[PDB]
């Protein structure tokens, strides 16, 4: 439950947000890798 | 909050750039649950130290001479990760301080007066403290404040981080003294640039700097270094004429909030991927735009600082005394006639009463400072708050590793000439009862054992070394079912049989009832199956000599002490059944207080020694109330040691080898902290 | 009525680094 609540708070916390339109390529890589990790925590936490 | 990012200090924009590159490339190889880097920018090192103290940053790397400015109040920092400078075959923690000059300038160390000098910073080790401390007592009075009289001794200089407003001569070569890489004269390469541009005549650096900046052998052939005994010498043979040795640069951190494990995790996983040329893409120890950023360039790996070692133990005693007497400015005289009184160390309130009574019965030569465990009191001798104490050989080994020497020994046999006659040492035995006649040295498994304390000779080293040859396990809570060994970890069964309460269980002092020799004999009488004590434990305690209730009913006959072959042999002849010879207890102290502890203790033992009868109603140094307070109760006199004052000399070869077979198994943190010093 | 437990797959372990968590449920990783 702690993992689910933290992942929801991180994704919605990024959706608050500054909303940059322009990123660098490595910033795009850690960008997609980052939010994909968070949603992965949400799915696994749901079934658990 | 992710709560595992590690914020960091940068001094200028170059170091901030390397910090951002370090963040980006350390984002890749670590999982997202792992630690990460955050970059916080400050203006100097001092603003960073105050930032870590005010919880705005977490770590920075700085010199040993700035560690002394770091651990002071209210900063209260602590070194956590050191680094080694050699190859990975031989890690070298120390490095060399050298003085590099132009060729054929024509002055030795004595003719140094009024020359232009290039220092690598105010308070750093190889630039400030060693060069000023060597020539320090030749300056004329007033010495205070230091950099004023240094500013008069030199005819123009550059010392970064000094006060340019209050002192112009320190900032005479440099236009304005700035604590950053943005200053072109700051740092190891900056001081060597101050020599190369000809604005300075002498520059003080470490040994590797001239090899880092110059790549042509003739450029190594011009510049020279001047020696301690006033000779020129080329720079390639830097091992002959180093000024002094210094400890490594260190990563500092807070004392309470830390956090140590996360810095060591981050720098460890950075070390394995980026440090020694594992990736050609990113370098941890170099950068194109600036050098010496975030770390040294001459470093080649990181080493963990053990958790017992604080800053005052990290720098050693000689270097802390050098930086303190250099900063304050005393330049000591040392007449050898008088001697200041000796600060004896005691422990846990049953030693302090008898120690204070001895401080008053002596005229004033003995004063008492105390601790709670003996590992704290050895460290308190190392730092300087204490002077001497009495230890058995198991701790004379540890304090011998930490840098203490033994001065006097204890004799345990009466003679007309005991002070001059050396004693061969006492015996270590195990004691069992007549009721358990099935017991054998071949089979002790699952039987209850009683020890004196962890780390002692007859209680710990001599039995568990032999059992280490038989079991081939380091752990001994598996072989024995239960037992009482004070000083162990609380989780073992070896504390589950001990008796003191509450929270004083297994405390290695006199607050535990089962501590020592006699307390282990109470372990055997009450709840144990075997005890490990000295050979004279049963005749002292049995026969109705103790006025305690547990010991008056005990007989000397019915106990019995077993040999190593399996034979069962009585107490009166110990010479059949002994496990090994153990050396006597010794009095240890530092090297500089060797002569004074010798004179004060021999002068002191002639008055209060063994010839004093009528003990109640007077004072006795050796006679105690059956608890072995400050000494062992059968000590007749303290033998003089000449030609044998070293732990490996005094302890003899067989016992040192016997502890060396138990070298990988001991869990005392103080031995680990004294063995990190060795490269 | 109820006297036994049929499911056990709540038992689990993570790594020594605590970076990857295994479940006994499908597919045992969030990755
Ligand atoms: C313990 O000390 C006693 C007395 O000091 C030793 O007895 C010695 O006995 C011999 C007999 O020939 C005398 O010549 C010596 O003068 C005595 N004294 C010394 C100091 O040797 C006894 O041998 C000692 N025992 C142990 C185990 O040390
Ligand atoms: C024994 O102690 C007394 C106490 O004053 C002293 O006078 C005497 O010299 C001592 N004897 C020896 C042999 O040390
Ligand atoms: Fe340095
Ligand atoms: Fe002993």
């Amino acid at each position: 439950l702690q993992k689910v609540k933290h992942s929801i708070d991180q994704v919605t916390a990024l959706s608050d947000g500054v909303k940059p339109k322009q990123v660098t390529k490595n910033r795009l890589k850690e960008y997609y890798f980052n939010i994909g990790n968070y949603y992965s925590i949400f799915k696994f936490g749901k079934d658990s | 909050v992710p709560d595992k990012t590690v914020r960091w200090c940068a001094v200028s924009e170059h170091e901030a750039t390397k910090c951002q590159s370090f963040r980006d490339h350390m984002k890749s190889v670590i999982p997202s649950d792992g630690p990460s880097v955050a970059c916080v920018k400050k203006a100097s090192y001092l603003d960073c130290i105050r930032a870590i103290a005010a919880n705005e940053a977490d770590a920075v790397t700085l010199d040993a001479g700035l560690v002394y400015d770091a651990y002071l109040a209210p900063n209260n920092l602590k070194p956590v990760v050191a680094e080694f400078y050699g190859s990975k075959e031989d890690p070298q923690t120390f490095y060399y301080a050298v003085a590099v000059v132009k060729k054929d300038s024509g002055f030795q160390m004595n003719q140094l007066r009024g020359k232009k000098s290039c220092h690598t910073g105010l308070g750093r080790s190889a630039g400030w403290n060693i060069p000023i401390g060597l020539l320090y007592c030749d300056l004329p009075e007033p010495r205070k404040p230091l950099e004023k009289a240094v500013a008069n001794f030199f005819s123009g200089s550059c010392a970064p981080c000094a006060d340019g407003t209050d002192f112009p001569q320190l900032c005479q070569l440099c236009p304005g003294c700035g604590c950053s890489t943005l200053n072109q004269y700051f740092g190891y390469s900056g001081a060597f640039k101050c020599l190369k541009d000809g604005a300075g005549d002498v520059a003080f650096v470490k040994h590797s700097t001239i090899f880092e900046n110059l790549a042509n052998k003739a450029d190594r052939d011009q510049y020279e270094l001047l020696c301690l005994d006033n000779t020129r010498k080329p720079v390639d043979e830097y091992k002959d004429c180093h000024l002094a040795q210094v400890p490594s640069h260190t990563v500092v951190a807070r004392s309470m909030g830390g956090k140590e494990d996360l810095i060591w995790e981050l720098l460890n996983q950075a070390q394995e991927h980026f440090g020694k040329d594992k990736s050609k893409e990113f370098q941890l120890f170099s950068s194109p735009h600036g050098k010496d950023l975030l770390f040294k360039d001459s470093a080649h790996g990181f080493l963990k600082v053990p958790p017992r070692m604080d800053a005052k133990m990290y720098l050693g005693y000689e270097y802390v005394t050098a930086i303190r007497n250099l900063r304050e400015g005393t330049c000591p005289e040392a007449p050898t006639d008088e001697c200041k009184p000796v600060k004896w160390c005691a422990l846990s309130h049953h030693e302090r009463l008898k120690c204070d009574e001895w401080s008053v019965n002596s005229v004033g030569k003995i004063e008492c400072v105390s601790a709670e465990t003996t590992e704290d009191c050895i460290a308190k001798i190392m730092n300087g708050e204490a002077d001497a104490m009495s230890l058995d050989g198991g701790f004379v080994y540890i304090a011998g590793k930490c840098g203490l020497v033994p001065v006097l020994a204890e004799n345990y046999n009466k003679s007309d000439n005991c002070e001059d006659t050396p004693e061969a040492g006492y015996f270590a035995v195990a004691v069992v009862k007549k009721s358990a006649s099935d017991l054998t040295w071949d089979n002790l498994k699952g039987k209850k054992s009683c020890h004196t304390a962890v780390g002692r000779t007859a209680g710990w080293n001599i039995p568990m070394g032999l059992l280490y040859n038989k079991i081939n396990h380091c752990r001994f809570d598996e072989f024995f079912s239960e037992g009482c060994a004070p000083g162990s970890k609380k989780d073992s069964s070896l504390c589950k049989l001990c008796m003191g309460s509450g929270l004083n269980l297994c405390e290695p002092n006199n607050k535990e009832g089962y501590y020592g020799y006699t307390g282990a004999f109470r372990c055997l009488v009450e709840k144990g199956d075997v005890a490990f004590v000295k050979h004279q434990t049963v005749p002292q305690n049995t026969g109705g000599k103790n006025p305690d209730p547990w010991a008056k009913n005990l007989n000397e006959k019915d106990y019995e002490l077993l040999c190593l072959d399996g034979t069962r042999k009585p107490v009166e002849e110990y010479a059949n059944c002994h496990l090994a010879r153990a050396p006597n207890h010794a009095v240890v102290t530092r090297k500089d207080k060797e002569a004074c502890v010798h004179k004060i203790l021999r002068q002191q033992q002639h008055l209060f020694g063994s010839n004093v009868t009528d003990c109640s109603g007077n004072f006795c140094l050796f006679r105690s109330e059956t608890k072995d307070l400050l000494f062992r109760d059968d000590t007749v006199c303290l033998a003089k040691l000449h030609d044998r004052n070293t732990y490996e000399k005094y302890l003899g070869e067989e016992y040192v080898k016997a502890v060396g077979n138990l070298r990988k198994c001991s869990t005392s943190s103080l031995l680990e902290a004294c063995t990190f010093r060795r490269p | 009525s109820t006297n036994t437990t049929d499911n056990i797959d709540y038992f689990d372990i993570s790594d020594e680094s605590n970076y990857y968590l295994i479940s006994q449920l499908r597919p045992h990783f969030s990755n």
